[PDB]
């Protein structure tokens, strides 16, 4: 594993030098001046040796037709660009990632700035790349260094046709290839010098290595929420840390690393190993070993489905007709998981079975308010077939094998094994008080939690059946696959903790396209509408959510919580998956229709109204809640005379203010399109809602 | 056998004829505004039990 | 292998595990466990266990008939961008096929689990106890929907499956739950000739089964099967207490096999327990 | 012996009956109270373990063996689902409401509280069956080997857990009325067995 690890940082620093370039710009080649500026940090020649001779020693030919594969002066463009959508740039503000700053949303006015703010950029990679020891310790703490700097910085970045992918995740899917590559060469058993089958030919392409592996943590819904309350919590953190564990053991059986990955997100992982004679046999013994462990501690409510597609590099091109079976790369691993979680635990897993953790799991749940999880043996809360997980506070550095620290990227990035899960920030209140803290300074509002569950329409189809609407050699690369499927994951596991900056709830499980939020009722719906809206700038609004929010009172139990609201963001599954339900199987809206419509449109002039005014209140608004549900013909004309009746009896000097009121209700209750109505049927819930006195 | 269950039969025969007030819903437009409980099967006024109760 | 059993359900509640989940449906385990309690209350109990033990006895699980006949989804068989995607959502409740129509489905159609019952849920409590607050889920079936057990057909059988639906099947009974009527219909032809015990090409079973030890090997390479949880207690007359079983997984209807095999009655009878508790795994087949 | 006698008696309500239901959400102007209604049929019932509840309680409150063996017991070993088998109320008189005219067979009745010393009135809007509706009662007595000479003390106990619980409401928010209640036609036939009739219908008034 000597070679592996001087093939694997080249390969990730063969384009360190665009960064170096387009930072106090030169005018020579970059592929140069990245060596250059990295040979001034320990003087490493065989890395270096990989960054001087890549583009024209038998080690950087690996990196040359793995750069090919990857995708084979101008911001970087969006990767919303290429979709049902031909009128937009939004090129990415080039900043770097903060964990505790605003998204750069992008925008079509940034053009412009691809010379100037790139040397705040290089001033931090300096920090972090000069006292590194380049082993397989500092493995990963590398791989932060990319994702948090080179993230917004595009690649080769010239008048070429890929002009979209990303520096950092093009560095990762460079080298998960590169170390792919040479564990097909190595176990084929052949080193006789790249060039031969790299250079001096090209068909390379034309036979499936390296294939896609994936799993699927089964049974991961049911076993959480069938349990004063905040112990739920750490048993959906539980799930993360185990959905790494099998990530990362995977991927220690092997002699890949995090680069060697396309997504963890919830369960669902995908991977890009390498088509070996000796993968596939340790997948086989890995998932053999791994189910075992489940049945000891979770008696088949888990199970592990290791599934794995024999893919070739000819297939993940743009030039050919690949995009046509572009899909048949996951469907091929989506096959096997899916007859995988068919035929589940074979014969002496089952013969041997024919004849704790539900306490120990309580000590992990008095250390969520640490942010150090260490792989400790035998010790507490098993994760692995001799591993376990605590939670440990400042006082590490005992008897650790990943230190697996917090969301951070940036305070906890000076230690060693910079190894990181993105999870559920802002947990503000236990989850007994967000009913009683919903009144205000003032005193007033109903004492409700409310609960969302929501989670984005077609990430799935948009997934793999994406990219693909601009010609028959269309676009449509892993490359643009792999940056959609980091946008996603850095928009969830990220974004949405500040989003719940201080609106008084606790996320849990911002993961895969699922949220599971629950708070007070109040910023519980306005945590939803600062949600989408941030989420449509952030996809150039053409790939939808769907959110699902229950009201209940203290001390419901949360199964009857997540479930009335699970089964409620299923009727606006139903709407046209692209809609919000509030509180019941009825008020399903549009939820572009939600904001612009009910929330801010109706709700605002009925606010506007009560909170300006003197002799009305609460009894005119509960008749026109009931003259709103029932709506026979009559009551059309029922409410007319209603309307009329109380112009006559203000006192005059507001009578012209109930007159803009009137003819503007009575404008949205007579209708044909049936659509205004339910809408401010449902705009008089909310403010009456908020205005209750105990 | 210290159970029993006893019953004081009565008979409200009133004065000053009374309002237990019933569906206080949107009423029709120049008919009763606030109408009594009723029985729905006779539509005949009742005094409730609870209307007894609290009071 | 005799004729069909369709039973008029009306509010009935089959636990899976909980009490917080009806299933619409019984494994055999449901009905054969029924029987041997019937006919304990009566004095026929061994004339049913010589009779349990018998090579020609036949049971299955509860499949729903409202019209025609219905069939469990035979698992593994699917043998274009979203639509593949999004029917995978929805060729998942599907789960329940017409007989008329599982040749179709093999060879590709829609199905959607046309409607049976509403699997809710009420709230109950018992008011001077301060901390039983429970919830029982139901399964109420939608005016027709019956379930017939295919058995084979007898005086013992009858005398005993129509003393079920005076006594409830299921659980919650002795509240209302699992009280039905008896309809004893023959079988149609284009389903029975499909029932098969011995076949040898490309079968499905349509009941939790089973194997033998020696068969149980031969069913796992190609068997598109899918597992069950048979946990719960024993109920008994002479214990003063309640014991667990002793919890075997069993292979649920729908598991399309390649060929058939021969179950057994697995005795799950706790430690040290009085009586033989058992667990009917006998299998029975189709064709396609 | 073998054999299973069933009742069949009407459930007459001469008040208005209240079951709870189920925690649901309610919205502003809604019902805060919605009676248990089977899915289907949109139609009152009465749940079969509302019925036991309270006549277990209200023999229990007589009978204190004679109870456990009519109820079932977990404890007391050969008591376990003891002798009766109950069955969920339905509408009998559905088509005879009407023509009475009834527009909706669940009426709604408003009511509120008088928070003490503020004098606010809290209101609530709770649903109940009306009155005559009849709904149908199916008790069910098994008979085994396992009685022995049993079968006439267990209907001084069953027909007098009736005529208790005439005398007392019958679910949801009694001592305020919703239960004065009446059983009608008291019958016993053998559905499924051999045994008599007469010994026991004889009983009856
Ligand atoms: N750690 C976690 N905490 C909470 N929810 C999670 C977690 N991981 C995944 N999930 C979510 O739970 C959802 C339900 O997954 P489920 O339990 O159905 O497994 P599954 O692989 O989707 O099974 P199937 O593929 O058969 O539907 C997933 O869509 C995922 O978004
Ligand atoms: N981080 C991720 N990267 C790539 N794909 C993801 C990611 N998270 C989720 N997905 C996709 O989203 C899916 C979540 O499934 P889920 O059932 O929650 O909704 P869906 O399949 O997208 O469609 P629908 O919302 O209509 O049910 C996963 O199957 C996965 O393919
Ligand atoms: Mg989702
Ligand atoms: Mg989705």
């Amino acid at each position: 594993k000597k070679e592996k690890i001087d093939l694997f940082y080249g390969a990730l620093l063969h384009n360190i030098g665009k960064v170096i370039q387009r930072a106090t710009g030169e005018r020579k080649k970059h592929a140069l001046v990245g060596a250059d500026w990295f040979d001034e940090i320990a003087d490493n020649q065989v890395i270096s040796d990989q960054i001087r001779y890549h583009m024209a020693d038998h080690l950087a030919y690996i990196t040359y037709i793995a750069d090919n594969i990857a995708s084979g002066y101008t911001n970087q463009a969006d990767i919303f660009n290429v979709f049902g959508a031909q009128t937009d740039k939004r090129y990415f503000k080039p900043t770097v990632l903060n964990l505790k700053s605003k998204p750069n949303f992008a925008s079509a006015t940034y053009e412009p700035f691809s010379k100037g703010d790139y040397a705040a950029i290089a001033t931090r990679i300096k920090n972090e790349l000069a006292e590194f020891e380049f082993n397989q310790v500092q493995i990963d703490s590398l791989l932060n260094l990319f994702e948090a700097t080179l993230s917004f910085v595009p690649s080769s970045t010239n008048t070429k046709e890929i002009a979209d992918i990303s520096l950092a995740d093009h560095s990762r899917l460079t080298a998960a290839f590169a170390l792919a590559i040479y564990d097909y060469l190595e176990d084929k058993g052949r080193h006789n010098y790249k060039e031969d089958l790299f250079t001096k030919v090209s068909a390379f392409y034309e036979e499936e290595a390296f294939l896609l592996a994936s799993f699927d943590l089964s049974g991961i819904q049911d076993f959480i929420y069938n349990i004063a309350a905040k112990q739920l919590k750490a048993r959906s953190l539980y799930l993360d840390f185990m959905s790494e564990y099998i990530a990362d053991s995977l991927l220690d059986k092997l002699g890949l690393n995090r680069a060697n990955m396309l997504y963890v997100g919830g369960g669902h992982a995908y991977f890009v190993l390498a088509n070996t004679e000796k993968t596939v046999e340790t997948l086989v013994q890995f998932e053999k070993d791994f189910n075992q462990f489940l049945l000891a501690n979770f008696q088949t409510r888990l199970y592990v489905a290791f599934g794995w597609g024999s893919f070739a590099a000819k297939d993940i091109m743009s030039e050919l007709n690949s995009p046509e079976s572009y899909r048949q790369v996951y469907q091929k691993a989506s096959r096997m998981i899916s007859k995988k979680k068919i035929s589940r635990y074979d014969y002496q897993t089952l013969m041997l079975l024919n004849r704790d953790i539900c306490r120990g799991l309580y000590q992990f749940s008095k250390e969520i308010a640490h942010d150090h999880f260490i792989i400790t043996e035998n010790e507490g809360l098993p994760i692995g077939p001799n591993a376990c997980l605590k939670g440990v506070a400042f006082e590490k550095l005992s008897q650790e094998a990943f230190s697996r620290v917090y969301v951070k990227n940036d305070y906890k990035a000076g230690t060693v094994k910079a190894t990181h899960v993105f999870v559920g920030d802002y947990q503000c209140d236990e989850i007994y008080n967000y009913a009683a803290l919903s009144k205000n300074e003032n005193g007033l509002g109903i004492k409700r939690l409310a609960v969302v569950r929501l989670d984005v329409d077609d990430l799935g189809a948009a997934f793999m059946a994406g990219f693909s609407q601009q010609g028959n050699g269309q676009y449509s690369t892993l490359s643009r696959s792999a940056t959609f499927s980091r946008s996603m994951s850095l928009f969830f596991k990220v974004y949405i903790n500040q989003f719940a900056s201080d609106k008084k709830l606790s996320i849990i499980y911002a993961g895969g396209d699922d949220v599971f939020a629950i708070g007070s009722w109040q910023d519980i719906i306005a945590f939803t509408v600062e949600l989408r809206e941030n989420f449509i700038k952030w996809t150039n609004g053409k790939l939808t959510l769907s959110a699902g929010i229950g009201l209940f009172a203290d001390k419901t139990p949360i199964s009857l919580m997540a479930h009335q609201t699970g089964e409620l963001e299923e009727a606006a599954k139903g709407n046209e998956k692209d809609s919000i339900s509030l509180f019941s199987s009825d008020y399903t809206f549009k939820f572009d229709r939600f904001i612009t419509n009910v929330y801010d449109d109706k709700l605002e002039q009925i606010r506007y109204f009560f909170n300006h005014q003197d002799e009305r209140g609460k009894n005119f608004i509960y008749k026109l809640i009931e003259l709103l549900r029932n709506h026979d013909r009559m009551n059309m004309a029922r409410l007319a005379y209603y309307l009329t009746r109380l112009e006559e009896l203000t006192r005059e000097t507001d009578r012209d203010k109930f007159k803009t009121f009137k003819n503007l209700f009575y404008s949205w209750y007579t209708n044909k399109n049936d659509k205004d109505r339910k809408e401010a049927e449902l705009a008089l819930l909310l403010y009456i809602y908020e205005i209750r006195k105990d | 056998m210290t159970f029993a269950k006893i019953k004081f039969s009565a008979q409200i025969r009133l004065e000053t004829g009374l309002h237990i007030g019933g569906s206080d819903a949107f009423a029709a437009i120049g008919a009763i505004n606030s109408p009594v409980i009723k029985d729905p099967i006779t539509n005949l006024p009742i005094i409730p039990g609870s209307s007894l109760k609290g009071k | 292998t005799y004729k069909l059993y369709i039973m008029t359900f009306q509010n009935a509640h089959f636990g899976s595990g909980t009490l917080d989940s009806s299933k619409l449906t019984f494994s055999a385990d449901r009905i054969f466990s029924a029987l041997v309690l019937e006919a304990l209350k009566m004095g026929k109990l061994d004339a049913f266990l010589a009779e349990a033990n018998q090579d020609k006895f036949t049971l299955t699980d509860a499949f729903p008939f409202q019209f025609g006949p219905f069939l469990p989804k035979p698992i593994g068989y699917p043998k274009d961008v979203k639509e593949v995607r999004r029917q995978a959502k929805l060729s998942k409740k599907l789960q329940f096929l017409a007989l008329e129509n599982v040749d179709d489905y093999l060879n590709g159609e829609l199905f959607e689990n046309e409607e049976h019952a509403v699997i809710d849920t009420v709230t109950k409590n018992q008011p001077h106890k301060d901390d039983n607050l429970y919830q029982v889920a139901t399964t109420r079936f939608s005016n027709d929907t019956s379930l017939y057990v295919i058995a084979n057909e007898s005086d013992l059988l009858n005398e005993l499956m129509s003393s079920l639906q005076y006594s409830g099947l299921g659980g919650k009974r002795s509240s209302g739950f699992g009280r039905f009527e008896l309809d004893i219909q023959n079988i149609p032809l284009e389903l029975s000739d499909r029932l098969t015990k011995n076949h040898s090409d490309k079968v499905m079973s349509l009941t939790t089964a089973l194997p033998v030890d020696a068969d149980l090997e031969e069913a796992m390479e190609d068997g598109h099967y899918l597992l069950t949880k048979s946990s719960g207690f024993a109920f008994s007359h002479a214990t003063n207490e309640n014991y667990r079983k002793q919890d075997l997984y069993k292979f649920a209807s729908g598991s399309t096999f390649s060929k058939t095999f021969e179950g057994q009655i697995v005795d799950v009878r706790p430690l040290d327990f009085p009586h033989a508790v058992l667990n009917y795994a006998k299998p029975l087949f189709f064709k396609l | 012996t073998f054999a299973k006698i069933k009742f069949s008696a009407q459930i007459r309500l001469e008040t208005g009956l209240h079951i709870g239901g189920s925690d649901a959400f309610a919205a502003i102007g809604a019902i805060n109270s919605p009676v248990i209604k089977d899915p289907i049929t949109n139609l009152p019932i009465i749940p079969g373990s509302s019925l036991k509840g309270k006549m277990r309680t209200l023999l229990a409150k007589v009978y204190n063996d004679i109870l456990s063996r009519l109820f079932g017991n977990s404890k007391d070993k050969r008591f376990k689902m003891g002798r009766l088998i109950f069955r969920d109320a339905f509408l009998s008189n559905a088509d005879e409401l009407d023509s009475l005219g009834v527009r909706s067979y669940t009426e709604v009745k408003f009511e509120n509280t008088i928070d003490r010393i503020t004098a606010e009135a809290n209101p609530r809007q709770i649903e109940r069956a009306i009155r005559n509706s009849t709904f149908d009662f199916e008790l069910i007595y098994e008979i085994t080997d396992e009685n022995e000479n049993q079968v006439e003390e267990d209907f001084k106990v069953i027909r007098d857990g009736l005529k208790l619980l005439e005398l007392d409401y019958l679910g949801g928010s009694g001592s305020r009325g919703y239960g004065k209640v009446a059983f009608e036609n008291l019958k016993a036939t053998t559905v499924f067995g051999n045994y008599d009739v007469k010994t026991l219908n004889e009983l009856l008034t």
